[PDB]
C-alpha cells in the first residue's frame, strides 16, 4: 500500500530533478544525451514494480499530496488516480522511449542543440506522464495542452525550414479546435454538476450527457488527428524521425482515445455516442490507408498507416470495449515506434532521403534493417501470434459480432485488408529490387545505439502481446463464438491483399505505361483536404480581416 | 554524417568517370579542356544527359541555366567545387 | 551559351576569394581557449582513478553514477513521499483513496476473523 | 574531427557579456 | 574516433562487417524461429481454439420449436 | 526623411498625374495604376496583379532572398497577406473547379451511405440479451421501497 | 497608506539633489525598496478587507494592482536611461518627475474610497501621461489625436462627473463602503438609461471597449518605451476597476443595458483577434493584443455573477504582465533596428540566443499556456460566460484559436529565418535588457504558486 | 583520397536483363544510350535480388533444422517423463 | 447475413423485432418454463464486485475462474480447466439465446399459416 | 521569356524526372526516356517560328496531363526536404567586430588574416566605383550584367560580398 503509493510517484519527481540541472549547475558538459537516457531505463524499472503489485493485488491508489485551490463550493487539488490505464500504459511509453532516447544520440550525432533535443524530448514525458495519471480535467487539461506546445517546437525543430514553422503551427491550428470540445466538458460538468474531477462524474452518473461526450468526440478528433481533423498529422513528419516516431506515432495522438477510455462509461451508455465514434473511426480508416498506397516519401506511408489503425482503435470505443482499445494502442506502440526507427535507417542511410525511387537492394547492404523492419510490419499487417493479432484478432471479432452499421460496418474489413496493401511497397521498393540508390553509396550502420536499440524494440513486437494478453485482468466478457468466416474475416481479407499487392509489385517491373487514374490523383494528392483548405481558409480570414 | 570530405582534384577524376561512362565521349578525347560542343561533339541534349548524371554523381541538383553554361569539364570542375565548399 | 569571357575569368575572379574566405576559418590547435574552470575534488579522484580502464575499474564508476543518483534521486525522494503521505496527507479524511480488494469464496478475514462463503455444488460437467 | 586539422571557425555574437 | 574504421568507395559495394553480418543474421536467423515456436506450440490458436455450431444442421428437438400442425 | 511628394497621394484624375505619378513608384505609367477612384481612397499606390509572392522564382537572386523581393520594388497592397506562408496561389495539376467539384462529390456520397447505413444497421441474428434479477434494478442503486416489476427469464 | 505615498514622493527629491551622474543608481534602489514593502498590502481578511482611514482603502480587487504598480516604475526608468542618456540632466530629470508623480495619481486611485475622489485622481492621471507621450514622444508628426481626447472627455469623463455628483445628492454619499449598505434598485426608465452610460462609458474608452480603440494603436507610435508600458500595464485597468467598482449600484438595470456592450465585447474578440494577423506594425500588434483580451473582462462584469469577477481579477493581473513586458521586447529591437518594422528584422534567435528564449516564454502566456495565471482567468471567462448562454461557447472556441496564431506569428515572422544581409549592427543582449525582462515572466509565473491572491475578493 | 574507381568496361547490358532492353529499342530503330550506366546496377553481386517469395523463406532450413530439434524434445522427453 | 435481407428485402413481418422481444407469451407453447436458477447470490456478486456487464446466470462458474487467476499469481493459464467451464457454459446460453431469436418467428409464421384461412 | 529556344531546353530538362517517377525502374525510364528522345529529336529540325510555337504549345498540355503528383526531389531545392534546414548553421561575417576581446585573442591566425579583407575591401573600394563609373550605361544601366576587373590584380567591382559569404556546411 505505502510501498505502491510511493512506488507510483517516484518515476515522475524521478524526471523532473535532471531538467533542474540546465538552470543551475554546470557539472556535466559533453555527456547529455547519454545522461538523460538512463532516467528513462530506471524510470520503466522503478514503474514496473507497482505494476507487478498492480497486476498482482489490482490496487489502484488515488494520492493527492498537494492542495492548490480551492473556490466556494467546488475545490481543487493535485489528485493521483493510480489506475488500469497508466499502470499498464507508462510502462510502454518509458520502454518504447527508451529505444528512442538511446538511439536519438547517433541519429542526432551532428546537431549542437542535442542537449536542447535530450532537455526537449523528456519534457513531453512529463506532459503525458501526467495527462495520463491525471484524475481530473484541470489537471488532465495542463497536460491535453502541454505537449502541444512541445508538438510545436519538436514540429518545428528546423526553425529555419519554411514548411517546419508552419507545419509546427499547422499541428496548433487544429490542435487548438481540440480543446473546444474539451472545455465544453469541463463547462457542461461545472455548470451541470459542481465538479470536475473523474470521481464524482462516475459517481452521479449522469442520466442524460450527450452534449459533453459530442465535445470528447470532438476534443478526440483534434487530438486523434481523425477524418475532419486529419490533414496536420502528415506534415509533423518534417521534424526528426523520433520526433515523429514518440509523438505523432506512438503516444501524442492517442491522447484522444486515450481520455475517451478515461471517459468509458458515459460514452458507452447512449449508443447514439458509440455510433458517432464509428462514424468518424470507420471513414477515418479507410481514407487514410487509402491515401497512404500512393505516397512516395515512406514517412508519408508510415503516418497514414497511424492514422489508419488509429481508426481501428477508435472503432474500439464505438462498441464499449475500453480495455481492448487501450490494447491496440499500447500493442500499436510497441511496433509503430520501431517501424520509424527502422525507417530511420533508411533515412540515415541514404543521407537523409526518403523517396523509395532511389531505393532498393538492402536486402544485403542493411540486412539488420531488414530484419528489423520486417519484423514489426507483420504485428501491422494482423499475422497471428505477434502483437496485432493479440488484440486485432480478438478485437475485430467484435467489430462485426456486435451490434453495428452495416456501412460503417464494412469498412473495418476494407481498413485491414488495405493495411498490408502498402507494407509490401515499402519492403520492395526499399529492401528488395534492384539497386536504385545513388552511385555515392554510404550504407554503413556502424553505430553500438542503433544496433542496440533496434534488439530492444524487436522484443517487444514479438514477445509482449502474448504476454499481456496472457496478464492483462478480466474487464470484459469473451466473445469466441462466431461463424469461422467472421472468426478470421481479416485472416481471409489481409492475405487478398498480398494477393493484388503482389500481382501490383511484379506490374511494377513489367515494362508497361503509366495511365493518370482518378482514382490515383484523388488518392495520391490525398483527397483534396489539405490543398482546398490549406488555399480556401487561409484566405478568407485573412482577406476578410482588414473589412 | 561521419566524415567524407571531399577535394578539388578528387572531383576531378570523378567528372572524368561520368564523363568515362558517356558511350559517345572516346577515353582518348576525353580531357579537362575538352569542349562538348567541339572537342567532344556534344550538343544540348547530349550535354543534359551528363549533367543529369552529374546531378546523380553528386547529390545536388544544378539549376536551369547553371546546366546550360556547362560545355567542358573545366566549367563542371570550375562549377562543382564551389556549389560544394571545395577548398582543397 | 558557356560562360562569356567575362562571366568565365570573373567566377574565378571571386572562387579565387570565395575559397580563401574558407581559409581564414582555418583554426589554430590551442583552440578554444577556454578557463580551466573549477574541479571539485569528486572529479578530481575519478579523473585518473578511471584512466587505466577496463572492466572491472569502470564498472564501480558505472555503480557510483547509479549509487549516488540512486540515494539523492530515488531513495531521498521515496523517503519523503513517505513521510508526507504518512503524516501530512492521510491524515485528513477522504483524500487517499483505493479500490476495495476482491473478494472471493472461501476467504478469511484479519480485522474481523470471519470467513465467506465457498461456492455452490457444481455440476460436475464433462469437465 | 574525422581528419587532422580541418578545424572550421566559428562565428557567434559575443557571448562574454 | 576509432581512426577510421571503414573507408568509403566509389561506385563499390560498401564494405561489410563482420559484427553486423553475424549478428545481422544472428537476429535474422532469430526472426523466424518465434513464428514457427509459437505456431506449433498453440496452433489452437491459428484457426480458431474451438469449432464454431453449423447453424444450418440444429433441430427443432432442442430448439424447441412448436410441430408445424400445432 | 523622404520627401512628401515621394509618399502615397490621391487618384490622379488624369493621365498627366499618372505620368508624375508613376516616377515616384519608379514603375513604367505602361503598368503603373492606381485602384479605382471612388470612395474607398486606397490613393495612387499600385495596383499590381493580387497574386502569390511564392510566384517569383526562389532561385533568382534578390535583396530579400526568401521573400524573393527586391530592394524598392512597389510593395503589394496586400503584401502581408501573400506571403509565402500566408496566402498563396500555386497553379495545381487539376482545376480548381473541377477540383471543389470533385471533392464535394465524394463528401456528399459519403454523408448519404452513413443515412442509409443509420436506417439500415446490421444485427446479427439474435433476439435481445437476458438478464436475472429484474434487470439488476436493486443493484444499479434503484429505491428498496418500490419493488422492481419482476423480469422472469425461462429456460430455453 | 502614507507609507506608500511618502516614500515615493521623496524621490522626486532624489532626482533633483542626488549625484548628478547617480540619478540612475538611486532611482532604482531607493524604488525598488519600495516594492518589497509594497507586500505588506496583502494582510487581507476572509470578510471584511482592509480599510485604514476615511480616505484610503484597499481590499483584495484592489491589492495585487497596487502591489503590481509599484513593481512597473522600477521597470519604466531601466528601460529609458539608454534614450534618455541622449537628453541632458536639465531635460532629463524631467522625465523622472513626471513618472514619480503618476505612481502617487495612480496608487492613491486604487485606494479612493470617495467616487469623486477616485474620479478625481484619475482624471489628473492624463497629464503625466499626455505629457509623457507628447513632449518627449519620438513622433511630433501632428497626429491631430486631439479628437479622441476631445471626444473621450466631451462623451466620457464630463457626462460620468456630472453623472457622480448627481448620486451623492440623492443617496446621501458617495464612498464605496457607504453605497454596500445604501445602494438601491434602480428601476428602467428614460432618466436612468443616460446615467447608466455617463457612469460606464468613460471607462469603455478606456478599456478600450470596441469601436473606441481607436485611439490605442497609434499611441505606441508617438509614445517612448516608458511611456508605453504604463499605458496597457496600468492605465487600461483602470477603466476595469471603475466598472468593477461603480458596478455595484447598477442593479438590476444593468441586465438589458448589457447587451450592446456584450455583442461588441464577444464579437469584437474576434474581430479584434485577426486583425492581429494583418497589423504590420510590432506595437500595433501588441496594442492588438490587449483590444481582445480586456474584452473578456468586461462582459464578465456585465454578467456580473460571482465566479466571473474572479477571472477578470486574474485576467486583468494576468495580461499586464505579459504585454508590459512585451512592449520592451518589441521595444528591444527599436533601440537596435530604430523602427517598429516587425517583417524588417528576422531570426534573431541566431544573432540574439536568449532573446528568442523571451519570445517563446512570454508568447505563451499569451495564448493561455496551462497552469499559467492566464489560461487560470480566461479559463474561469469561458466557464462563467457558458453559465450566462451556451451559444457563447464559440466565440470563445474561435477566439483561443485565433489566439494561437498572432500569438506564434510574430514569435515565427522575427525570431526565425535567415538574418537580413544589410543588418549589419545586431549587438549581443545587454545586461540591462536581460534583467530588465527577466524581472516581468518571474513573478508572472511565481504567482502560479499562489494565484490565490489575485482571485478578487470573491475567493 | 586516391580513391580507386572500378573499371567502365566491366559493367555492360551483356550477360544482365539489360541486354534484351537494346533488343527491344533495336527492333523499334532506336538504341539506349546508357546501358553500360546501368550495368553496374545488375553486376558485381548487385543482379542477385531474391523475390518476395524468398523474402517470405529466408532462413526456413535453419528454422526449420530447431524446428524438428524443437518438436523433437517433446516427443522423447515425454516418453522419458 | 442471409436473415438480413428477408427483413430489409423480404417479408420483415415475420423477421422477430430483436429488440422488444419476447412478444408473444413466455409460457406460449410452452407449459412449465423452468425459472433459471441464479447460483450466484447478490450478496456473492457485491463480495465478487464484478461488473455488472459480467453478472449473468453464469456468475457462479466465472467467479472460480477469477479467483484462480488471483491465486495463480504467477501463474495465469491454470484456470484453463476453469476457464473451459464458464465460457462453454455461456457458449450453452450463447445457443440458447438463439431459441428465443427463432421461436418468436416460428410463432408469427404460425399465426399468418393460422389468420391467413380465417380471412381467406 | 526566355527566347523560344530557352524554352524547350528548360521543359526537356524537367519533363524526363516526372516520366522517371512514373516509371521509376532505370531501365524502364530508360526505355520510355529514348522514347521520350525519340520525340523531341523529330522536331529537332523545325524552322518555321510559328510552326515551332504550336508544338511547344502541345508540349505543355500534354505535360500537364503526365506531370506526377509526387516527383522526385533532390532534398537540398524547393519541394526537397533539405531546404533551409541548415540556414541558420550560416553565420554573418559581420558580427565577429563585435566579439568581446576573450574570443577575439583565442584566434590570432584568423583576425590577422581578415585585416586583409577588411584592408582588401577599403584599399579596393575607390578603385573598384570608378571602373564601374565610365563601365556603367549613361541614365543607368541596361541589364544586370557586373563586369569583372580590367588590371593587374585588380579586385572585380562589388566583390566583397559574393567572396566573404558562409559556406554551404558551416559545422
Ligand atoms: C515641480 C513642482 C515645483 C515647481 C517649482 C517651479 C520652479 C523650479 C523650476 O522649475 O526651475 C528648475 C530649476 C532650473 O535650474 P537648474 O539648472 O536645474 O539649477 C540647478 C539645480 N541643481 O532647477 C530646479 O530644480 C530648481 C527647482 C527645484 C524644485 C524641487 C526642489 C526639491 C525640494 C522641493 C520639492 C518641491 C516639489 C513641489
Ligand atoms: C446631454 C444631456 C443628456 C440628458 C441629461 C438628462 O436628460 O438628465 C435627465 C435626468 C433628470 O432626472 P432626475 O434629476 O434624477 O429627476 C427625475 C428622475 N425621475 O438626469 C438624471 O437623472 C441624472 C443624469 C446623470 C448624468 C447624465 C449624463 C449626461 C449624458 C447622458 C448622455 C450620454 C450619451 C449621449 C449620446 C452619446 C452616444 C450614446
Ligand atoms: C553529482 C555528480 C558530481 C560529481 C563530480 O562532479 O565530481 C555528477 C557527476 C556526473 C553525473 C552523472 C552523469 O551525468 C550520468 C550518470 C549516469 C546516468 O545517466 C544517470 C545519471 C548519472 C548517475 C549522473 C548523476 C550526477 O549528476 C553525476 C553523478
Ligand atoms: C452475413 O453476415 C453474411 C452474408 C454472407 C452471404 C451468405 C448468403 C448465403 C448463405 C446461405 C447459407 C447460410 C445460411 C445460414
Amino acid at each position: 500500500m505505502n510501498m505502491f503509493s510511493s512506488l507510483s510517484l517516484v518515476t515522475l519527481l524521478l524526471l523532473t530533478m535532471p531538467i533542474m540541472m540546465m538552470s543551475f549547475n554546470t557539472y556535466k558538459p559533453s555527456n547529455y544525451p547519454l545522461y538523460v537516457k538512463t532516467a528513462i531505463s530506471y524510470a520503466f524499472i522503478t514503474s514496473m514494480i507497482p505494476t507487478m503489485m498492480f497486476i498482482h493485488s489490482g490496487q489502484e491508489l488515488i494520492i493527492s499530496n498537494w492542495h492548490w485551490l480551492t473556490i466556494q463550493t467546488l475545490k481543487l487539488s493535485l489528485s493521483f488516480k493510480m489506475d488500469y490505464f497508466s499502470m499498464m500504459f507508462i510502462p510502454v511509453a518509458l520502454f518504447v522511449t527508451w529505444s528512442i532516447m538511446e538511439f536519438s544520440m547517433w541519429y542526432m550525432y551532428s546537431d549542437p542543440n542535442i542537449n536542447k533535443f535530450f532537455k526537449y524530448l523528456l519534457l513531453f514525458l512529463i506532459t503525458m506522464l501526467i495527462l495520463v495519471t491525471a484524475n481530473n480535467l484541470f489537471q488532465l487539461f495542463i497536460g491535453w495542452e502541454g505537449v502541444g506546445i512541445m508538438s510545436f517546437l519538436l514540429i518545428g525543430w528546423w526553425y529555419g525550414r519554411a514548411d517546419a514553422n508552419t507545419a509546427a503551427l499547422q499541428a496548433i491550428l487544429y490542435n487548438r479546435i481540440g480543446d473546444i470540445g474539451f472545455i465544453l466538458a469541463m463547462a457542461w460538468f461545472l455548470t451541470n454538476l459542481n465538479t470536475w474531477d473523474l470521481q464524482q462524474i462516475f459517481m452521479l452518473n449522469p442520466s442524460d450527457s450527450n452534449m459533453p461526450l459530442i465535445g470528447l468526440a470532438l476534443a478526440a478528433t483534434g487530438k486523434s488527428a481523425q477524418f475532419g481533423l486529419h490533414p496536420w498529422l502528415p506534415s509533423a513528419m518534417e521534424g526528426p524521425t523520433p520526433v515523429s516516431a514518440l509523438l505523432h506515432s506512438s503516444t501524442m495522438v492517442v491522447a484522444g482515445i486515450f481520455l475517451l477510455i478515461r471517459f468509458y462509461p458515459l460514452t458507452e451508455n447512449n449508443k447514439y455516442i458509440q455510433s458517432i465514434t464509428l462514424c468518424l473511426g470507420a471513414i477515418t480508416t479507410l481514407f487514410t490507408a487509402m491515401c497512404a498506397l500512393t505516397q512516395n516519401d515512406i514517412k508519408k506511408i508510415i503516418a497514414f498507416s497511424t492514422s489508419s489503425q488509429l481508426g481501428l482503435m477508435m472503432v474500439t470505443i464505438g462498441i464499449n470495449q475500453p480495455y481492448l482499445a487501450f490494447l491496440h494502442i499500447c500493442t500499436h506502440a510497441f511496433f509503430k515506434a520501431m517501424l520509424f526507427m527502422c525507417s530511420g535507417s533508411i533515412i540515415h542511410s541514404l543521407n537523409d532521403e526518403q523517396d523509395i525511387r532511389k531505393m532498393g537492394g538492402l536486402f544485403k547492404a542493411m540486412p539488420f534493417t531488414t530484419t528489423a523492419l520486417i519484423v514489426g510490419s507483420l504485428a501491422l499487417t494482423g499475422m497471428p501470434f505477434l502483437t496485432g493479432f493479440y488484440s486485432k484478432d480478438l478485437i475485430i471479432e467484435a467489430a462485426n459480432t456486435s451490434y453495428t452499421n452495416a456501412w460503417a460496418l464494412l469498412m473495418t474489413l476494407i481498413a485491414t485488408s488495405f493495411t498490408a496493401i502498402y507494407s509490401t511497397r515499402i519492403i520492395f521498393f526499399a529492401l528488395l529490387g534492384q539497386p536504385r540508390f545513388p552511385t555515392l553509396v554510404n550504407i554503413n550502420e556502424n553505430n553500438p545505439l542503433l544496433i542496440n536499440s533496434i534488439k530492444r524494440l524487436l522484443i517487444g513486437s514479438l514477445f509482449a502481446g502474448y504476454i499481456i494478453s496472457n496478464n492483462i485482468p478480466p474487464t470484459t466478457i469473451p466473445q469466441m463464438t462466431m461463424p469461422y468466416y467472421l472468426k478470421t474475416t481479416a485472416l481471409i481479407v489481409t492475405i487478398l491483399g498480398f494477393i493484388l499487392a503482389l500481382e501490383i509489385s511484379n506490374m511494377t517491373k513489367n515494362l508497361k505505361y503509366h495511365y493518370p487514374s482518378n482514382a490515383f490523383k484523388f488518392s495520391t494528392l490525398l483527397g483534396y483536404f489539405p490543398t482546398i483548405m490549406h488555399r480556401l481558409a487561409p484566405y478568407m480570414n485573412l482577406s476578410m480581416s482588414q473589412k | 554524417s561521419d566524415a567524407p570530405p571531399l577535394t578539388l582534384e578528387g572531383i576531378k577524376d570523378r567528372v572524368l568517370y561520368v564523363l568515362k561512362l558517356y558511350d559517345k565521349i572516346d577515353p582518348e578525347k576525353l580531357s579537362v579542356n575538352s569542349h562538348f560542343m567541339k572537342d567532344l561533339g556534344l550538343d544540348s541534349l547530349d550535354q543534359v544527359e551528363i549533367i543529369m548524371a552529374m546531378e546523380d554523381e553528386f547529390g545536388f541538383e544544378i539549376p536551369d541555366i547553371d546546366a546550360e553554361k556547362l560545355m567542358c569539364p573545366q566549367e563542371i570542375v570550375d562549377y562543382i567545387a564551389d556549389k560544394k565548399d571545395v577548398y582543397e | 551559351s558557356g560562360y562569356t569571357p567575362e562571366e568565365k575569368l570573373r567566377l574565378q575572379q571571386l572562387r579565387e576569394l570565395r575559397r580563401r574566405w574558407l581559409k581564414d576559418q582555418e583554426l589554430s590547435p590551442r583552440e578554444p581557449v577556454l578557463p580551466p574552470q573549477r574541479v571539485s575534488p569528486v572529479e578530481r579522484f575519478w579523473n585518473k582513478f578511471l584512466q587505466d580502464g577496463a572492466l572491472w575499474k569502470n564498472v564501480i564508476y558505472k555503480t557510483y553514477r547509479h549509487s549516488i543518483f540512486a540515494f539523492t534521486h530515488v531513495l531521498i525522494p521515496v523517503w519523503i513521499i513517505h513521510y508526507y503521505l504518512k503524516y501530512h496527507v492521510t491524515t485528513k479524511p477522504y483524500t487517499i483513496v483505493e479500490k476495495k480488494p476482491r473478494i472471493f469464496p472461501g476467504d478469511t478475514i484479519l480485522e474481523t476473523g470471519e470467513v465467506i462463503p465457498p461456492m455452490k455444488e457444481f455440476p460436475d460437467q464433462h469437465h | 574531427s574525422g581528419d587532422h586539422g580541418k578545424r572550421l571557425f566559428i562565428i557567434k555574437p559575443s557571448g562574454f557579456y | 574516433g576509432g581512426g577510421a574504421h571503414i573507408e568509403p568507395r566509389y561506385r563499390q559495394f560498401p564494405q561489410l562487417t563482420r559484427s553486423q553480418v553475424i549478428q545481422a543474421e544472428f537476429f535474422s536467423a532469430t526472426m523466424w524461429f518465434w513464428i514457427l515456436w509459437r505456431f506449433w506450440h498453440d496452433s489452437d490458436a491459428v484457426l480458431g481454439h474451438f469449432p464454431y455450431p453449423d447453424p444450418s444442421q440444429w433441430t427443432d428437438e432442442e430448439l424447441g420449436i412448436p410441430p408445424d400442425d400445432e | 526623411h523622404i520627401t512628401k511628394d515621394m509618399l502615397p497621394g490621391p487618384y490622379p484624375k488624369t493621365p498627366e498625374e499618372r505620368a508624375a505619378a508613376a516616377k515616384k513608384y519608379n514603375m513604367r505609367v505602361e503598368d503603373y495604376e492606381p485602384y479605382p477612384d471612388d470612395g474607398t481612397g486606397y490613393g495612387d499606390y499600385p495596383k499590381l496583379p493580387d497574386r502569390s509572392q511564392q510566384e517569383r522564382d526562389p532561385w533568382y537572386d534578390w535583396d530579400h532572398p526568401d521573400l524573393r523581393l527586391n530592394w524598392g520594388e512597389p510593395m503589394h497592397w496586400d503584401l502581408d497577406m501573400y506571403i509565402r506562408n500566408r496566402v498563396d496561389t500555386s497553379p495545381t495539376p487539376v482545376n480548381w473547379n473541377l477540383m471543389c467539384k470533385h471533392l464535394f462529390g465524394f463528401v456528399a456520397f459519403m454523408l448519404f451511405m452513413f443515412w442509409v447505413g443509420e436506417t439500415y444497421p446490421a444485427y446479427q441474428p439474435v433476439g435481445p440479451k437476458q438478464y436475472p434479477y429484474n434487470n439488476l434494478y436493486l443493484e444499479r442503486g434503484g429505491d428498496p421501497n418500490k419493488e422492481p416489476e419482476p423480469v422472469v427469464h425461462y429456460e430455453i | 497608506m502614507l507609507k506608500y505615498i511618502i516614500p515615493t514622493i521623496m524621490l522626486m527629491p532624489l532626482t533633483w539633489l542626488s549625484k548628478n551622474n547617480m540619478i540612475w543608481v538611486n532611482s532604482t534602489a531607493h524604488s525598488l525598496l519600495i516594492s518589497f514593502t509594497s507586500l505588506l498590502l496583502m494582510n487581507q481578511f476572509g470578510d471584511n478587507s482592509l480599510n485604514f482611514s476615511l480616505l484610503f482603502f484597499s481590499d483584495s480587487l484592489s491589492t495585487p494592482l497596487l502591489i503590481l504598480t509599484m513593481w512597473l516604475l522600477p521597470l519604466m526608468l531601466m528601460a529609458s536611461q539608454h534614450h534618455l542618456s541622449k537628453e541632458n540632466l536639465t531635460r532629463k530629470k524631467l522625465f523622472i518627475t513626471m513618472l514619480i508623480s503618476l505612481q502617487l495619481f495612480l496608487i492613491m486611485t486604487f485606494t479612493a474610497m470617495e467616487l469623486i475622489l477616485f474620479y478625481i485622481l484619475f482624471e489628473a492621471t492624463l497629464v503625466p501621461t499626455l505629457i509623457i507621450i507628447t513632449r518627449w514622444g519620438n513622433q511630433t508628426e501632428r497626429l491631430n489625436a486631439g479628437l479622441y481626447f476631445l471626444f473621450y472627455t466631451l462623451a466620457g469623463s464630463l457626462p460620468l462627473l456630472v453623472a457622480l455628483i448627481y448620486i451623492q445628492n440623492t443617496v446621501g454619499s458617495l464612498n464605496f463602503l457607504m453605497l454596500q449598505y445604501w445602494v438601491q434598485p434602480v428601476h428602467n426608465s428614460w432618466s436612468n438609461v443616460f446615467m447608466w452610460l455617463a457612469c460606464m462609458m468613460a471607462f469603455m474608452v478606456k478599456m478600450p471597449l470596441y469601436g473606441l480603440h481607436l485611439w490605442l494603436p497609434k499611441a505606441h507610435v508617438e509614445a517612448p518605451i516608458a511611456g508605453s508600458m504604463v499605458l496597457a500595464a496600468v492605465l487600461l485597468k483602470l477603466g476595469g476597476y471603475g466598472m468593477l467598482r461603480i458596478t455595484l449600484i447598477l442593479n438590476p438595470m444593468t441586465d438589458f443595458m448589457a447587451y450592446p456592450f456584450i455583442m461588441l465585447s464577444l464579437w469584437g474578440m474576434i474581430m479584434t483577434s485577426s486583425i492581429c494577423l494583418r497589423q504590420t506594425d510590432l506595437k500595433s500588434l501588441i496594442a492588438y493584443s490587449s483590444v481582445s483580451h480586456m474584452a473578456l473582462v468586461i462582459v464578465a462584469i456585465l454578467i456580473q455573477t460571482p465566479w466571473s469577477y474572479m477571472g477578470a481579477t486574474a485576467l486583468m493581473i494576468a495580461h499586464g504582465l505579459t504585454s508590459s513586458m512585451l512592449f520592451c521586447l518589441a521595444n528591444s529591437n527599436y533601440e537596435r533596428i530604430h523602427s517598429r518594422t516587425m517583417i524588417l528584422a528576422r531570426g534573431l534567435q541566431t544573432l540574439l540566443p536568449l532573446m528568442a528564449t523571451w519570445w517563446l516564454l512570454a508568447s505563451l502566456t499569451n495564448l493561455a499556456l496551462p497552469p499559467t495565471i492566464n489560461l487560470i482567468g480566461e479559463l474561469f471567462v469561458v466557464m462563467s460566460t457558458f453559465s450566462w448562454s451556451n451559444i457563447t461557447i464559440i466565440l470563445m472556441g474561435v477566439n483561443m484559436v485565433i489566439t494561437a496564431l498572432y500569438s506564434l506569428y510574430m514569435l515565427i515572422m522575427t525570431q526565425r529565418g535567415k538574418y537580413t544581409y544589410h543588418i549589419n549592427n545586431i549587438s549581443p543582449s545587454f545586461t540591462r535588457e536581460n534583467a530588465l525582462m527577466s524581472l516581468h515572466i518571474l513573478p508572472l509565473l511565481l504567482l502560479t504558486l499562489n494565484p490565490k491572491i489575485i482571485l478578487g475578493p470573491l475567493y | 583520397s586516391k580513391m580507386e574507381l572500378p573499371d567502365y568496361k566491366q559493367w555492360k547490358i551483356e550477360g544482365t536483363p539489360l541486354e534484351t532492353v537494346q533488343e527491344k529499342l533495336a527492333a523499334r530503330g532506336l538504341r539506349d544510350p546508357w546501358g553500360r550506366n546501368e550495368a553496374w546496377r545488375y553486376m558485381g553481386g548487385f543482379a542477385n535480388n531474391v523475390s518476395f517469395v524468398g523474402a517470405l523463406l529466408k532462413g526456413f532450413k535453419w528454422g526449420f533444422a530447431a524446428f524438428v530439434v524443437a518438436i523433437g524434445a517433446e516427443y522423447y522427453l515425454e516418453s522419458q517423463k | 447475413g442471409a436473415h438480413l435481407a428477408r427483413r430489409y428485402l423480404g417479408d420483415a413481418s415475420v423477421e422477430p423485432d430483436p429488440l422488444r422481444m419476447p412478444t408473444f407469451p413466455p409460457d406460449y407453447g410452452f407449459p412449465e418454463r423452468k425459472e433459471r436458477e441464479m447460483v450466484a447470490t447478490q450478496q456473492e456478486m457485491n463480495d465478487a464486485q464484478l461488473v455488472l456487464q459480467q453478472r449473468d446466470y453464469c456468475a457462479h462458474y466465472l467467479i472460480r475462474f477469477l479467483k484462480c487467476k488471483r491465486d495463480s499469481f504467477p501463474n495465469f493459464l491454470a484456470c484453463k480447466h476453469e476457464r473451459h467451464d464458464w465460457d462453454y457454459c455461456e457458449h450453452l446460453d450463447y445457443v440458447k439465446r438463439m431459441k428465443e431469436f427463432e421461436r418468436e418467428r416460428r410463432l408469427l409464421q404460425r399465426k399468418k399459416r393460422r389468420e391467413q384461412r380465417e380471412a381467406d | 521569356y526566355l527566347t523560344h529556344q530557352q524554352k524547350v531546353l528548360r521543359l526537356y530538362k524537367r519533363a524526363l524526372r516526372h516520366l522517371e517517377s512514373w516509371c521509376i525502374h532505370r531501365d524502364k525510364y530508360r526505355y520510355f526516356a529514348c522514347l521520350l528522345r525519340a520525340r523531341f529529336d523529330e522536331h529537332k529540325n523545325e524552322k518555321d517560328m510559328v510552326k515551332a510555337t504550336q508544338l511547344l504549345r502541345e508540349a505543355e498540355e500534354e505535360f500537364w496531363h503526365g506531370q506526377h503528383p509526387q516527383p522526385y526531389i533532390f532534398p537540398e531545392s524547393p519541394g526537397g526536404t533539405s531546404y533551409e534546414r541548415y540556414e541558420c548553421y550560416k553565420v554573418p561575417e559581420w558580427c565577429l567586430d563585435d566579439w568581446h576581446p576573450s574570443e577575439k585573442a583565442m584566434y590570432p591566425d584568423y583576425f590577422a588574416k581578415r585585416e586583409q579583407w577588411k584592408k582588401l575591401r577599403r584599399e579596393s573600394w575607390e578603385r573598384e566605383v570608378k571602373q564601374l563609373q565610365e563601365e556603367t550605361p549613361v541614365g543607368g544601366p541596361r541589364t544586370e550584367a557586373l563586369p569583372p576587373a580590367r588590371k593587374q590584380g585588380d579586385l572585380p567591382p562589388l566583390w566583397w560580398h559574393i567572396v566573404t559569404r558562409p559556406r554551404e556546411r558551416p559545422m
